[PDB]
């Protein structure tokens, strides 16, 4: 225990390891320590380290952080192993600077500590705009076709995408740098919203089940075939292709023959249960020489988060949909929701990525809280709501006060 | 430091920071109006200038 291995980090990159003593302050083994790495550059035939100027040399984490020069190596949380660097610190002390009149001096701070609006921003909030306003036509157009579903909303909504689709192509073919990208994706994104509907609106006579099967469909395949030659923006692509892709059979199952709801939803319910055991190996096959490692572990990241979330959404909309405070033996569902809910709730510590174990960890506390209000808008009663008043405030701070503690 | 008399700085020690004079010098303003006769806003713009 009186002394410790450790990585030091030097010049341009050179990681050398070092047995230091565990007990000195870090103060009295940097300057020996700077020699010694000199040294071994030197008969390594490389350029020593150099100071410029006014600054000085000290000794961090690999976080850039420096270390208390006056605690022992022992006092600090560094153990045998670990890995430290060596850094030089410029001079920062300059002259003080004073505006008196109060009008140039507010003007001239200001100007400093934030950003103008300029060209290249501006671009995008039009594309941001025109993608909202489309979401919207196609939402009355959708609406309209509930009254009369003649062929004008089919009609219309097919020439927009026509051209929303044409002015996408030709700005991915123009595109230069990311920020261009940036606005043909958003343009791209907002296509695929028309033609969903307008071929879901095809199928005539009063809406149901034959319609929502050919929505979801076109969808799946928009989506994927988007990603296929685009190759960017993994995630919400990924999304939309697996909730399209279940409904797409259940849809068809419920227009061919389902005695009920019920059946069906138990049916998703257990397909997503085993798909959640599958996601991870999923991920992995869908996915100077350094390069391609790199490249494949930020893919396979993507699309698990994505997957994980897809499954979340279907999983809430079942749930939700399944228990039912009229339907049968009322708590069964419940204490069958609960048992769901644990098991999300303990498989999400298991995955290291904050978003991908947050968007688990939450979507356990979603089930759980919708439940409660199913339970509470429908069968009402004063006891109800203040039961599940309480249960619902207790449920959170009872989840906070656990990891506080 | 060297004390060959051209090296001004010899004998000299830093002690801390603080205010110091510039190197500006100020040439007083010609024909400067009697004070019944100053404008409000333009004197105390020179005078905390």
């Amino acid at each position: 225990p009186q002394a410790v291995v450790v990585g030091v980090m030097a010049g341009e990159g050179v990681q050398i390891g070092v047995l230091l003593d565990a007990n000195a302050p870090v103060s009295v083994m940097t300057d020996p320590l700077l020699k010694v790495v000199n040294s071994r550059l030197r008969e390594l035939g490389e350029a020593p380290l150099e100071a410029t100027g006014r600054g000085r040399w000290a000794l961090c984490l690999v976080d850039g952080a420096p270390l208390r020069a006056t605690q022992s190596l022992t006092e600090q949380d560094v153990y045998d192993g670990d890995r430290l660097w060596i850094r030089f610190i410029a001079d920062t002390e300059r002259r003080s600077q004073v505006i008196e009149h109060i009008s140039t001096a507010v003007a001239s701070d200001l100007s400093k500590r934030f950003a103008r609006i300029d060209p290249i921003v501006a671009v995008q909030v039009g594309a941001s705009m025109v993608a909202t306003g489309v979401v919207l036509a196609t939402g009355v157009l959708g609406w309209w076709r509930w009254h009369h579903n003649t062929w004008l909303t089919t009609i219309y909504t097919a020439v927009i995408g026509v051209l929303v689709l044409a002015v996408a192509m030709l700005l991915l073919m123009r595109a230069k740098t990311d920020a261009d990208r940036r606005v043909a994706d958003i343009m791209l994104m907002s296509a695929i919203m028309p033609v969903t509907v307008a071929a879901a609106a095809a199928p005539p006579g009063p809406v149901g089940s034959p319609q929502a099967v050919l929505g979801f469909g076109v969808l799946t395949v928009a989506a994927a075939l988007a990603l296929r030659f685009t190759g960017r923006r993994l995630g919400i692509y990924t999304t939309i292709v697996i909730i399209g892709a279940l409904t797409m059979l259940a849809a068809l199952a419920r227009m061919v023959a389902a005695t009920s709801a019920v059946t069906l939803l138990s049916s998703l319910l257990l397909i997503c249960v085993v798909a959640y055991h599958a996601a991870p190996a999923l991920s992995r096959r869908l996915a100077s020489s350094v390069r391609d490692v790199l490249l494949q572990a930020e893919r396979a990241r993507s699309f698990l988060s994505g997957l994980l979330t897809g499954l979340g959404v279907m999983v809430v909309v079942c749930m939700t949909s399944l228990c039912d405070p009229h339907t049968g033996q009322r708590w069964l569902p419940l204490i069958l929701a609960g048992f769901t809910s644990g098991f999300l709730l303990l498989r999400g510590r298991s995955y290291v990525d904050r978003w991908q174990s947050i968007t688990l960890a939450g979507t356990a506390v979603i089930i759980a809280a919708a439940v409660c209000v199913r339970y509470a808008l429908e069968l009402s009663s004063p006891l109800a709501v203040s039961i599940v008043a309480a249960i619902l405030v207790l449920l959170p701070a009872a989840g906070m006060a656990a990891a506080a503690h | 430091r060297k004390p060959d008399g051209k090296d001004l700085n010899f004998g000299v020690v830093r002690v801390g920071v603080g205010m110091t004079r510039p190197e500006v010098t100020w040439g007083e303003p010609q024909n400067m109006p009697t004070d019944i006769e100053l404008e409000p806003v333009t004197g105390k713009a020179l005078q905390e200038f």
